[PDB]
């Protein structure tokens, strides 16, 4: 409808946003080759300091889990009964109370501060179709602060065969 | 071509492969078969990571062109030699090479309208095309490029 | 309507020819095709009258097209050189381009 | 509509047909056909429960999104699946009463 | 086509109409004509089609190919073509046509 | 019937086939299109509508290969009239007029002519005696096809491809509203007079009246009748026939040159950037001193004509015009270590090239965009392929979005404008900031779409 | 400076769509004869095409509905054995459609949400003469190095 | 129909004697001892203790 | 039976008009808007073929013969009896006018003249001959009819595709 | 079409194990599928 | 036929299946509209 408006200098466009185009890395190499296309060339481009965060939402159980970008796990998965809407609101919002101190020092220990200003690059994942999916997001929806979701996405299972299913199910 | 095998295989040592090769192509030979064609198609890194004998998932690979003229028993051995080598992680069987696919499931009027020798007389890569391959580059083969394409550069090198 | 053996004779030689335009000779700048292409079908009518080939045919016409358009690259990059160096004769590209260029600069004067 | 039926007022096998239809509609909603699913936007997707008459006659599956805004957006093509639904209830559930309109 | 299929195996051009072109041809031009076109060895005439009238009465090479075709190839081409390289199909056929050679009235 | 004949006859007097003469190719253009518009009221008195010929009786000149005039009047009844009795004793005369020019020929058989003549004897006893009758084309009719079909003249030019063609030139001396009214109210619907035959010459607007400054092109000063161009190009006609002949002479003499250089010294193509009188020198002293440029490490290079003596990084050197014999070895001996340099540096700028252009091509049919255009900075080929390479790598990303009209750039700064088509990147851009900040304006949109239907 | 970047380069008025358009416009007008399945798709429908089986999938890397998308009997036929052999030697994954997004022609704008048939017949040729602001330092270059080579020669 | 198993993910059989027969006969599963002194180098490289 | 069953797929728009009574072209990204036509042709009991232009293999040549026939670039379009309908501003005048009944069946668009939407009770002429020397409005003594209501603000709608 | 021999086996799968190598003068050609592999260098080590 | 072809062959058979179109919601519709017209018309 409406365009976007028109950015004329990359030395300003570096200060709209949290990013620069021009790389400062200087990159000189030379290959007349052609490059290597990626396997997955048309999905979100994932950093490496970005942090998955899987929200599990069933019937009377909701679970957040987090990992890291090779698929360490960083914090175990937290249950109702350990520690609905509002019971996935609670576990998503006690469990990223959590992450950030444990995100902190599993960063410091490799040379990551993190302490002032950088918020935690985010990617949910959700499951379930249920009404714990609805509380869950929005307890990281408050956290814009300290958590900047940039791909938003769910993660729901396509019933390929399935080994089988109960009888209450079926009759 | 009669047969065509895409094969592939582990990336290891440079000897290793060759051997494996070499004893693919001594296994091919001494059942009175011949090679057509064998190519190299470098490693690559495939969508599913394929599994060797001792169960440890392989991210890369290597591809291997194979196209042979061998008799079918004599094919069915070779099969079996290469199906059971340590090195070869999958190798599919094209057996559609002489007959084009969707004449025989197709229409019924056509199926024998067509030449076999169309077929057979051709290599695999003018039969199944890569995204590389046209029309043209088979037209450009007989039109005299070497006296075209001599001009193609005089425009980009003042600029 | 069109002939049928004209249909697959003007397929071929445009296949042919496009080739040797585009990629062959580089030049897209190329003015009135409409005569080499009917003189490539006149000079294919004038071997077929004494029925030499075919293929053949289609080299020799395709060699005179390739002479002529070289010919015609060759007179128009003449006649581009004596006009920039006179520095007296301007082309309309040239007239437009500046036409829209201090068009630009005055909307440049006007922010 | 106003208001939703318990499930203490429809007979227990409407319950049982209505679980079932939660459970195959929870598992396979995925399993849709794809000129539909390229537009679906499932991260808003919730169904919360599945409500039906006491024969089975007609079916009414209850949802909602997370953000509001983006119903308009889920609101029409969930409506092009109401025969996937029924194809579902017809291969996957067995012991149906009635094969049901959806709504 | 169960009948088509038995005229293919016996009879050898009745696949190529007058017009010279299959019913697969003219759909599938790039996979069924010759891709180059080279400007070499014209074999000419057949002065030899009197001893070949249907391919029951060449059974040596494969595609019912009589011997005085291949002369200028090399052996590959030759071995390719060879008994050894036939189909089942193929050997079938000569097995059948090594009765034809036996039994038949004319050709 | 009559299809073979005519198609044997134009083959025959086409002005196509005449390229070593040029007035009997114009003589022949002339006489075609003579034909064409007698054969068009011919068809226009057999519609029904009967309009006057331009010319009554006149004579029809065509030329002939031996593989030779063919000269043949046209005449009228000086009873002719638009009255419908005489519409039947005229398709009898241009149907005289026509094997007239076919008897002449020598391509029919008199057989043939014998049955036209009885046909139109046919037409004239029954035009007198009225008779009833209640189907082949007859010698007129087939004529038409076989002109319209087969044997057409191509069309002339129209102005807006002679724009774009870089023929028409002009001396802004005169104004450029003097020249934007030698050009509209002159070339619109004053270029039906134009010859057709003139439309190979370029046009340049300058203050005399000549036939030529430069080659091959002819002048026109402010605005004038056609009728004054007609009697201009009536009166010089021999000159500009001989300064396109000279022209095509020039450059037929100039591309054999290079042709043997290129065969020769196995090089791809010579280029030139000065005047082509002083490289004509250059050219025959290295034609002369071909087998000392073989002698030496002269070879598989492209040959620049420039002015400086020079040698460009992308493989080419620069030869000057003004060069003689014997200051031909010391150059040579000058530049005899610097030519495997050269050799290396012009393989790598192809390879450069056909790898920059590959994937330009594969970005132009991935994300499919207006346009590409990365030779337009003076950068080096690194920067153009990383430039290329980068565009390639971020083509998958950007496939959700239609790129149609905004224009892909290389620049030395950041711009991207939305309302005009203009995405300008430098060769080092971060593509995957790019796909985030594309990703921000859909979240934008979304966001927009989405409070807009909360408002609502 | 410089005195064959002066002859080499041409003056423009537009550049192209792509540069090779008005050439590939005048072939065909020329081609049909008018007065002024396809040869590449069943050829590269095989195991080593990821994009042309690609573009017969949705986006789960299924089949779509025969109503949506109707093609030709033999096309089907060598869609699945391309898809399955593909699959079989890794050169295309069990699930998922990698080249998805680069078949779909209707493609939403960047600023849109969903994409509106209207854009179809826009039709823009430049009727307003936008030049870009990194043309004009060429064209200014350009017609600089003219006025050197004309008071040099 | 019939299924299949692949043994040391090469060699097909089918499932019901493999069980029987071809799974706990081979080399490299009953006679580990014997199969550690296979030669790699003269042997061919499709035949090992894990399918034979 | 005799043949096997198949999806009709065409390059031409002339063979989707000859094939099928009632054709309607369709994108997949205007769901609004397909299915306003899906609700009018369905009530009248007319069978249609929809043709969805995403993911088919002539869209090239169709999106260009959509828009000879048809000279807005609108989707979705409607055909019926070889004839062009129209787009949602065409289809819902012809259900305005009670003229869409007669479209979908018999194929013809009434040419008579005068609204049948504002009718009261039974359908009559009503002074609908012509009147001797024009001048309608100088009698101002005329029967002016019976008194509209008009709201004085608009009320909020049901959805926003409601109507 | 050339038919590889049996003399002449090892040295032809030598050269086609030599096609992609880490350092070449010549561009490498694309695969079968039409995608540049990884390149190496010898004894099959992948750069 | 086996059991895989028979179960995909009901499988079409209750996906493609041809419904008794009968106008029953457009009878009660314009005896609706009928109603109230006499309603509207008539005390």
């Amino acid at each position: 409808a409406v365009p976007p408006p028109r950015v004329l200098g990359g030395d300003y466009f570096k200060t709209r946003f949290g990013y620069s185009l021009v790389k400062n890395s200087e990159m000189t190499q030379g290959p007349v080759d052609y490059s290597q296309l990626d396997m997955w060339g048309e999905m979100p481009r994932y950093t490496s300091d970005m942090v998955f965060l899987y929200l599990v939402s069933r019937r009377r159980n909701t679970y957040a889990v987090a990992y890291t970008y090779e698929g360490k796990r960083i914090l175990n998965t937290y249950t109702a009964g350990n520690r609905s809407t509002d019971n996935g609101h609670q576990v998503t919002s006690m469990y990223l109370n959590d992450l950030l101190p444990k995100l902190r020092e599993m960063r410091a220990s490799e040379g990551r501060p993190m302490g002032r200003g950088e918020k935690v690059e985010l990617v949910v994942r959700v499951m379930g179709f249920y009404n714990g999916r609805q509380g869950a997001v929005r307890a990281v929806q408050d956290r814009a602060n300290e958590f900047h979701v940039r791909y938003f996405e769910d993660i729901t299972p396509f019933p390929l065969n399935g080994p089988k299913m109960p009888r209450g199910v079926f009759k | 071509v009669f047969y065509s095998f895409v094969l592939v295989m582990k990336p290891r040592q440079r000897r290793f492969t060759s051997q494996a090769l070499r004893e693919i192509g001594v296994a091919v030979y001494s059942n009175g078969g011949l090679i057509r064609s064998i190519t190299n198609e470098g490693i690559m890194r495939p969508y599913s990571r394929f599994r060797d004998a001792d169960n440890t998932p392989l991210t890369y690979a290597r591809y291997i062109i194979l196209q042979l003229d061998m008799g079918e028993e004599e094919m069915g051995k070779v099969d079996k030699i290469i199906r059971e080598h340590q090195d070869v992680l999958m190798a599919l069987k094209l057996n559609n090479l002489e007959r084009p696919v969707g004449i025989r499931s197709g229409n019924k009027e056509l199926q024998a309208a067509y030449f076999p020798l169309d077929t057979f007389t051709r290599l695999e890569e003018e039969i199944n095309w890569s995204p590389q391959t046209s029309a043209d580059i088979y037209t450009q083969l007989e039109m005299n490029w070497k006296e075209f394409s001599r001009t193609r550069w005089s425009s980009f090198l003042r600029n | 309507t069109l002939s049928p053996e004209r249909v697959a004779l003007r397929d071929e030689l445009a296949r042919k020819s496009r080739l040797v335009a585009s990629e062959g000779m580089r030049y897209y700048n190329i003015f009135w095709v409409r005569k080499p292409l009917d003189t490539m079908e006149k000079e294919y009518y004038e071997l077929k009258r004494r029925g030499v080939d075919h293929g053949e045919a289609i080299r020799k016409v395709l060699q005179g097209f390739y002479s002529g358009l070289a010919v015609k690259k060759r007179v128009a990059a003449i006649q581009a050189e004596e006009a920039k160096l006179t520095g007296r004769f301007i082309t309309m590209r040239e007239a437009t381009v500046v036409l829209g260029v201090l068009a630009k600069l005055h909307k440049e004067q006007l922010t | 509509v106003r208001l939703l039926r318990h499930e203490s007022s429809m007979s227990p096998s409407a319950r049982a047909f209505s679980e079932r239809v939660a459970y195959h509609l929870r598992r396979s909603l995925k399993a849709c056909p794809g000129h539909i699913a390229e537009h679906i936007d499932f991260t808003q997707l919730i169904i919360q429960e599945v409500l039906g008459s006491r024969r089975s006659k007609e079916i009414y599956i209850v949802w909602f999104t997370v953000d509001p805004g983006a119903r308009f957006e889920l609101e029409p093509r969930l409506h092009q699946l109401n025969h996937w639904v029924q194809q579902l209830i017809i291969k996957r559930v067995k012991r149906r009463p009635h094969i049901p309109r959806v709504t | 086509p169960v009948q088509k299929k038995r005229q293919e195996q016996m009879l050898y051009g009745v696949n190529i109409p007058e017009t010279r072109q299959m019913k697969f041809e003219e759909q599938h031009p790039l996979l069924a004509g010759a891709l180059r076109k080279l400007e070499g060895q014209p074999k000419g005439f057949p002065f030899w089609y009197r001893k070949y009238p249907t391919r029951r009465h060449a059974y040596e090479y494969r595609f019912s190919i009589p011997v005085e075709m291949l002369d200028g190839y090399n052996d590959d081409v030759k071995k390719a073509l060879s008994k050894g390289m036939m189909s089942i199909q193929e050997k079938q056929f000569a097995q059948e046509a090594m009765y034809m050679e036996r039994y038949a009235e004319h050709d | 019937m009559y299809k073979k004949a005519l198609h044997s006859f134009f083959l025959k007097v086409h002005p196509d086939f005449f390229h070593h003469n040029r007035s009997q190719q114009t003589v022949n253009e002339s006489s075609v299109a003579r034909l064409n518009e007698l054969l068009s009221w011919a068809k226009a008195f057999k519609s029904g509508h009967l309009q006057p010929p331009p010319s009554s009786s006149f004579t029809l000149t065509f030329y002939r290969k031996p593989d030779t005039i063919i000269q043949s009047t046209f005449e009228l009844p000086s009873n002719f009239a638009p009255s419908d009795n005489h519409r039947g004793t005229v398709e009898r005369a241009v149907n005289k007029f026509l094997r007239d020019l076919l008897r002449r020929a020598a391509c029919i058989d008199s057989v043939t002519e014998s049955i036209s003549e009885a046909e139109d004897a046919t037409a004239a006893r029954a035009e007198a005696k009225p008779l009833r009758r209640r189907g082949p084309k007859s010698l007129l009719d087939e004529a038409v096809e076989s002109m319209t079909v087969q044997w057409s003249l191509t069309p002339a030019p129209t102005l807006q491809e002679l724009i774009e063609a870089d023929q028409i030139l002009f001396s802004r001396d005169l104004s450029p509203l003097q020249s934007a009214a030698a050009l509209s109210t002159l070339q619109r619907h004053l270029g039906e007079l134009n010859y057709s035959a003139w439309e190979s010459m370029p046009v340049i607007v300058s203050n005399q009246f000549s036939i030529g400054d430069l080659t091959g092109t002819i002048t026109i000063p402010w605005d004038f009748t056609p009728e004054q161009f007609h009697s201009f190009m009536a009166h010089n006609e021999k000159g500009v026939a001989r300064c396109r002949e000279v022209a095509i002479q020039y450059a037929s003499t100039i591309e054999q040159l290079i042709a043997e250089l290129c065969t020769a010294l196995e090089l791809d193509d010579i280029l030139v950037s000065c005047s082509h009188q002083d490289a004509l020198r250059l050219m025959e002293l290295l034609h002369r001193n071909r087998e000392l440029l073989i002698q030496y490490g002269l070879s598989k290079l492209t040959l620049e004509v420039g002015n400086r003596h020079a040698t460009r990084a992308n493989g080419v050197v620069i030869i000057n015009c003004s060069l003689t014999s014997e200051q031909l070895r010391p150059w040579l001996k000058a530049i005899s270590p610097k030519l495997p340099l050269q050799q290396r540096l012009y393989e790598l700028s192809k390879q450069m090239l056909e790898s920059t252009l590959w994937h330009l091509k594969e970005f132009r049919t991935m994300v499919e965009p207006g346009g590409v255009d990365a030779f337009s900075n003076d950068c080096t080929y690194a920067e153009r392929l990383q430039w290329s390479k980068e565009l390639f790598r971020i083509g998958p990303s950007l496939a959700p979005w239609d790129w149609s009209e905004m224009t892909f750039v290389l620049s030395p700064d950041v711009d991207i404008d939305w309302a005009n088509g203009l995405l300008a990147l430098p060769y080092n851009f971060d593509g995957d900031a790019l796909v985030r900040y594309v990703e921000e304006v859909q979240q934008e949109a979304k966001s927009r779409k989405r409070e807009e239907l909360l408002a609502a | 400076g410089r005195e064959g970047w002066l002859f080499g380069q041409q003056v423009q008025l537009h550049y192209h769509r792509f540069p090779d358009e008005q050439l590939i416009t005048n072939l065909s007008r020329w081609r049909t004869g008018e007065t002024v399945p396809s040869p590449e798709v069943y050829m590269k429908l095989n195991y080593k095409n990821p994009a042309t089986i690609s573009r017969f999938l949705t986006r789960t890397g299924h089949m779509y509905p025969a109503d949506i998308l109707p093609l030709n009997p033999e096309a089907v036929v060598k869609l699945r054995v391309a898809k399955a052999q593909a699959i079989r030697i890794g050169l295309y994954p069990r699930f998922g459609n990698p080249f998805w997004f680069r078949s779909q022609k209707f493609r939403p704008k960047a600023y849109q949400e969903n994409y509106d048939p209207t854009t179809y017949s826009t039709k823009r040729t430049v009727e307003h003469f936008a030049y870009n602001w990194v043309q004009t330092d060429r064209i200014r270059r350009y017609f600089r190095e003219l006025e050197a080579v004309h008071t040099s020669g | 129909k019939a299924s299949h198993i692949r043994i040391a993910n090469r060699k097909r059989v089918e499932m019901f004697v493999a069980k029987r027969f071809h799974l706990p006969t081979r080399l490299a599963t009953a006679a580990p001892d014997i199969a550690a002194e296979w030669h790699d180098e003269l042997n061919p490289m499709h035949m090992y203790p894990a399918i034979i | 039976s005799a043949t096997r069953w198949l999806p009709f797929v065409s390059s031409d728009l002339k063979d989707y008009l000859n094939r099928y009574w009632a054709v309607m072209f369709t994108v997949g990204a205007r769901p609004i808007e397909t299915g306003h036509i899906r609700h009018y042709v369905s009530w009248y009991c007319t069978r249609m073929k929809v043709v969805l232009l995403d993911h088919h293999v002539y869209v090239e040549p169709l999106r260009q013969q959509l828009q000879e026939a048809s000279r807005t670039p609108e989707l979705p379009l409607l055909f019926v009896n070889k004839k062009l309908v129209g787009t949602l501003r065409d289809v819902e005048l012809l259900e305005r006018e009670k003229k869409l009944k007669d479209v979908l069946h018999f194929g013809f668009e009434w040419r008579v003249g005068g609204s049948v939407a504002a009718t009261n009770g039974q359908k009559s002429l009503m002074g609908a001959l012509p009147a001797p020397y024009g001048d309608a409005e100088f009698f101002r003594g005329r029967y002016r009819g019976p008194p509209v209501a008009r709201p004085v603000v608009s009320l909020p709608t049901l959805h926003p595709f409601a109507l | 079409i050339n038919y590889v021999p049996h003399a002449q086996l090892r040295e032809h799968i030598d050269k086609e194990l030599d096609k992609y190598v880490a350092g070449k003068n010549e561009p490498y050609p694309l695969n079968f599928v039409g995608q540049m592999p990884f390149l190496e260098d010898g004894d099959g080590n992948i750069v | 036929v086996n059991k895989q072809t028979q179960k995909y062959r009901t499988k079409l058979r209750y996906r493609f299946r041809q419904p008794s179109v009968v106008p029953l919601r457009q009878t009660l519709q314009q005896r609706h509209n009928t109603i109230l017209e006499v309603l509207r018309r008539r005390r």
